[PDB]
């Protein structure tokens, strides 16, 4: 019987004797799993054919609302996904960041270990807009050789805006469009009218395809002011085929979708440490 | 009793783990405990320690063990009060007004100040016996620095008026004289109730009813230094023979109705919860051995009563696999025990077993100890003569 | 001139010659890492001594604000931290999905694959609470045996509260704390009093070492209403002991706290999943 | 062209794959290309192969290769329309009724049915001349399978025959008779034109004058038996001396205003890339040589003659590190080049232009067989009698 019988209360006190879970799968965060949805729901959307010109990119203002100058506050803590449609984040991180971060990068980007796996450009070019009678028309033109580098009209699907209240920077993450021309000859043609908008991008980018990232260290001086601002596109090429195989190899998406978001943060982390 | 203050951040504390530093004239504040340790009293300790030198005794109190600092801040100036845990962490109390007293206007301390003194108390919860309503409390036994002066190196008997004289009596008075002047007063403070030796006798027959919480006996050396850091040879922790105890599994070794063999074992390695998985398979221990094996081996054997057990026989739960906690009752060198312990997994591992083992030994009795009265009482003296 | 200067035009086909980061390093999700510091500097100000009974209790119910019947509502959409003092979350599942949920538990918890890593465990008790002249002493009757079972001041540290907006039901993290009366029968001396509080619960447990959490479907019968409450413990060994060794081997908290975190997910998820 | 239909599963891919394992008594229809695959043809050759045999010559069709699978599904019985193209994957197309004619009414067709049948094909466009109507089109040059008959182990002659009769009459009769039952037919279908060797002259008079696209002539031995996967050492491939061309990094040494010196490097390793991090701190490469080494090392110096130096010299880009596709003028020894590739970075790998070094010397000039015409019908006339 009973004083014979295994004491198998063995377990109210069994808990002191490391599976991510009750399950051993790592379940897609809350933030991600969105980017990710909302990524895909977008590419869908846009058409097949014009599915080449996927810019997937990623910026750093303040997020700043309808209702104040001041910048945007919630009552929450932690990185969330900020629906208000009225709210309006404009690229400008504050030079003395700036000049340290790309510091850091650009040293961290020559580490004995990370030798093959980033590759700095330089560029100081010339963006111009250009209109009909509305389109709206960018054409690259270099300083140092004068020469059309990129030819697009810039369309633009939806934005996703991420308040970052741990962080001292916010981030709007753009999918958008660069559909070429459609003329066979208009480079030639806008070189027509003198730009009714015109912008100074000495840009350093520094690209890493073992995640399939490329960042940008852009000192803009638009003709009074002049705005620094930082981005992180993703190779579209991959970005691109992680999407065309989902139903297939499902967890590629994934595995690039938070590639795409760990490097969002890196930065977004490394440019609130550096204040102070 | 709940901390007095509170730690600020780890940063803030840091700086003071360095100003503590030189105050006692070794880094050992960064992270080791300044105040001194007790080792268990051992029998050798007689003739050794006990009869060739002078001892001090209070009982253990079972309160919260912080040593007291308090530093003015040439950070921008006041005195701080500040708590120093088991572990180096630094808590921050109200007002407090400490100070000397260099002239004698009665008054002269409500200007007065003390700067970086470190003395040695205890945190008790405290229950009035004439009217039974709790205040918190503090009881302090020893001082290693003073006003900045380094108190270790010290014959404790100094160090004791040296925190009665310029500790105490600010303090005290203060609050005699200035009921008001004082409200910002967080706790209370006093001092412990000394005792020499040879009043083990005079001293072990209140730690049963004092107003406070204590197990056991406390041995402190008149004529020898102090400690930071660490341990040391000289302080001596006095525990009840009982105290010491473990956590025995008991496994049942039996070939219907009244008492059969209750075995005791001591787990090994890792194979506890590993025979746990294949356990609950059961129809009864018999073929399990082998596999339990790699986990227990029975160096014991209880004892049940013929009282102890029509205890045990109405209520119950299956037993060949339970948790059970006793010491070697020493009147009988057998081992009864006084509560199971299924609030834990199994019994201990077996190395952590034989070092309390060791202490059960050497554990003398409080009857062992109040032999030795009389002896200490004469040698003692001897020495005032023979110095 | 040009002729003479380098082709720098080395960038349109620049994409030809999956890291976790243009880094490799993981960072820990926005949530994950503040959770993080909560738990740590938390503990760190209660006391070493009682740091023994620690409780980091995790529930299930709807972050409501003081201004309003509602669930409450920032304008956010996915998951983070709800800063608000007046907001307050009364746990309460749905007796339906408790039903199901249990199940599903149940089921999971008795797989062909997962063997001796689910122990499941029913006690129905009687919880009272009592007064002096203030203390409140919560004391566990059994209903079958009728034997006192837990003893305690259940005294409270902080909460956390956690907005979860793609889900039907927010959660609420209390590390608080579990003190006794010593080892002098108080239990049996406290007739000089009846009880001001009794609940019934008919809590059933799912204990899980792998990862190290307890999962508590528990109804409670109040003495109108019953509520049908859902809970997630964390082994607080396991815990002390990551804390313990914080300083040198910082990885086993970090994995330590974000499993338990995943295991909120996969109930939050499925409980929202279960809603039809 | 976009493919006349899709592919099915991928299971449903492994399926078919196994029934074309069997039919050609070989299970390489797994994974490798089922038609035949040409080498290159080389002026070694002549006295090799083109002197020892009795040849086939048609033009080298632009097209999507995709070869023909006709078979009768034993799950759910219906005739399949099928398509393999150079990755081995499998197309679906619409209504095709492929038949026989083994007795004779001129209905016969309408019952009848084809089955085990392999023939291998290109898939061009087609312009109307008379019209200027361009139509999807599918042509057929060789057969290894009809009706479940493998007709691998088989010489050309006999290879080709059948198929005329076999499957393409009553293709031709079917849709010749009755225009109506047959609107189902996506495209059209017509045998690939064959010549003999001996004519290579009415041949090449014809090749820049065809409707569809041709880059180069094709070679097919009569007497010779076909082939399962991958190469075969006697069917050959022509292609333009000028065809084969590779991708040159042009650098420049130099010591103003007229021509200098233009050496083309070879990119090898992995250290083109990480040039162009220290390139943006240039002037010009004079000092850049010195890390540069690493990837590139030059072989040839090109030629802009003095029309060609005025025509880059109003338009401009930097050059010292731009690309230029060049093949060598076999009339001069040297290589105008005919476009740069802006599109690609570098050159291409030692090794990987290594291999195109050796084909512009194995062609072979037009004429360079041209000149052949009436020696391998003369051999012809010879083996016509000697046999």
């Amino acid at each position: 019987p009973i004083w014979a019988q295994k004491w198998k209360p063995t377990i109210k006190a069994l808990q002191s004797i490391i599976d991510p879970s009750f399950l051993n799968i790592i379940p897609d965060d809350d933030l991600t799993k969105s980017v990710q949805d909302w990524v895909y729901a977008t590419i869908y959307s846009i058409a097949p054919e014009l599915r080449s010109f996927i810019e997937l990119e990623m910026k750093f203002g303040v997020i700043i609302d309808a209702k104040g100058p001041d910048r945007v506050n919630p009552p929450v803590s932690s990185q969330c996904v900020f629906t208000e449609l009225d709210a309006h984040l404009t690229p400008n991180i504050d030079a003395s960041l700036f000049k340290e971060l790309s510091k850091y990068i650009r040293g961290i980007s020559e580490v004995t270990e990370n030798t093959g796996k980033f590759s700095i450009i330089e560029s100081q070019t010339r963006d111009s807009v250009y209109r009909v009678g509305p389109r709206f028309l960018r054409m690259s033109t270099d300083i140092k050789t004068g020469r059309v580098g990129q030819f697009i009209e810039k369309r633009h699907v939806a934005q996703l805006l991420l308040y970052s209240p741990k962080d001292s920077y916010d981030v709007k993450i753009s999918l958008n469009l660069e559909l070429p021309v459609p003329d066979n000859d208009p480079p030639e043609k806008y070189k027509s009218q003198s730009p009714i908008s015109e912008r100074t991008k000495d840009r350093v980018s520094y690209i890493h395809n073992d995640s399939c990232t490329r960042i940008d260290i852009t000192k803009v001086e638009n003709h009074s002011e002049t705005t620094h601002e930082v981005e992180l596109e993703i190779n579209t090429p991959a970005l691109l085929n992680a999407f065309d195989n989902i139903t297939n190899d499902s967890k590629e998406y994934a595995s690039l979708i938070r590639t795409f978001l760990n490097n969002g943060t890196i930065i977004r982390r490394k440019l609130s440490s550096l204040s102070y | 009793p709940e901390i007095p203050g509170l730690i600020q951040p780890g940063n803030v504390t840091q700086d003071l783990k360095m100003m503590v530093c030189k105050l006692l004239n070794s880094p050992k504040p960064t992270k080791t405990f300044p105040g001194s340790q007790p080792v268990s009293f051992q029998h050798s300790d007689v003739e050794e320690k006990l009869l060739a030198h002078d001892y001090y005794v209070c009982e253990k109190t079972d309160g919260l063990r912080v040593l007291m600092f308090i530093v003015i801040n040439p950070v921008t100036g006041e005195q701080g009060c500040f708590m120093i845990d088991r572990e180096n962490n630094y808590y921050l109390v109200n007002g407090f007004r400490f100070p000397r007293l260099p002239q004698k206007k009665k008054e002269e301390l409500l200007e007065t100040l003390q700067d970086g003194t470190l003395l040695d108390g205890e945190l008790v919860i405290q229950t009035n016996p004439m009217t039974k309503l709790q205040e918190l409390r503090y009881l302090m036994f020893d001082c290693l620095a003073i006003n900045g002066r380094c108190l270790t190196q010290s014959p404790t008997s100094s160090r004791l008026a040296h925190l009665g004289k310029e500790f105490f009596k600010p303090y005290f008075d203060l609050r005699a004289a200035y009921p008001n002047r004082c409200t910002t007063f967080p706790f209370k403070i006093s001092m412990k109730h000394m005792d020499f030796s040879y009043q083990l006798v005079k001293v072990a027959k209140s730690l049963d009813k004092l107003p406070h919480l204590s197990d056991g006996l406390i041995f402190t050396p008149v004529k020898a230094p102090y400690t930071a850091g660490g341990k040391d040879s000289l302080l001596l922790k006095w525990k009840p023979e009982q105290e010491n105890t473990v956590d025995f599994k008991l496994i049942l070794d039996i070939p219907y109705d009244v008492k059969p063999v209750f075995s005791l074992y001591v787990w090994q390695g890792g194979a506890d919860v590993n025979s746990r998985l294949k356990h609950f398979d059961q129809p009864f221990d018999r073929k399990e051995f082998e596999i339990l094996e790699r986990t227990y081996r029975k160096f014991a054997e209880l004892s049940v009563s013929d009282e102890e057990w029509q205890n045990l026989k109405n209520l119950e739960q299956p037993l060949n696999g339970r948790i059970v906690e006793c010491a070697k009752n020493q009147e009988t060198g057998a081992w009864e025990m006084l509560r199971f312990r299924d609030d834990k997994l199994n019994g201990n591992h077996t190395s952590v077993v034989q070092k309390v083992l060791e202490s059960i030994n050497d554990s003398v009795s409080l009857e062992d100890l109040e032999e030795i009265v009389g002896d200490i009482k004469r040698c003692w003296d001897e020495r005032r003569a023979n110095m």
